[PDB]
């Protein structure tokens, strides 16, 4: 039983540990998509001008 | 004057919008993240069941 | 008569914005039913151990 519990929490950890590197990663490449349709914007107003 | 006394309320209001934005982004997150630790306890809670 | 594009492109990021974070709402709302459900099955589950 200890040993069960023991390993058991083992992989409770990967999934918070691996979980959260993953979401900051995820998270700064939501953020590179948002900037790319603002500098899309500018590209069409630039070349207008 | 109109549309440069207009510009300016619709520019306040992005930057006020983003701030309850910003706020109901990580309001979001953390809510997700409350969701995650209450799904680890069902299921630990129902394997150990 | 460039200002006035200005004066449209402030006005639309209000909607663009206003639309995201309307968004958002509609998520927070499930986050919290989900929340409250998980509660409830965490306390059947509990109350059953």
């Amino acid at each position: 039983e200890e040993e069960a519990k023991t390993h058991e929490a083992q992989i409770q950890e990967m999934r918070q540990k691996h979980s959260q590197a993953v979401e900051e990663l995820a998270e700064q490449l939501e953020q590179t998509k948002r900037v790319k349709a603002n500098l899309e914007k500018a590209k069409q107003t630039l070349e207008n001008e | 004057a109109k549309k440069e006394e207009e510009l300016q309320a619709a520019l306040a209001r992005v930057e006020e919008e983003a701030a309850q934005k910003n706020m109901a982004l990580k309001k979001i997150r953390e809510l997700e993240s409350q969701i995650s630790e209450l799904q680890e306890d069902l299921e630990s809670e129902r394997a150990s069941r």
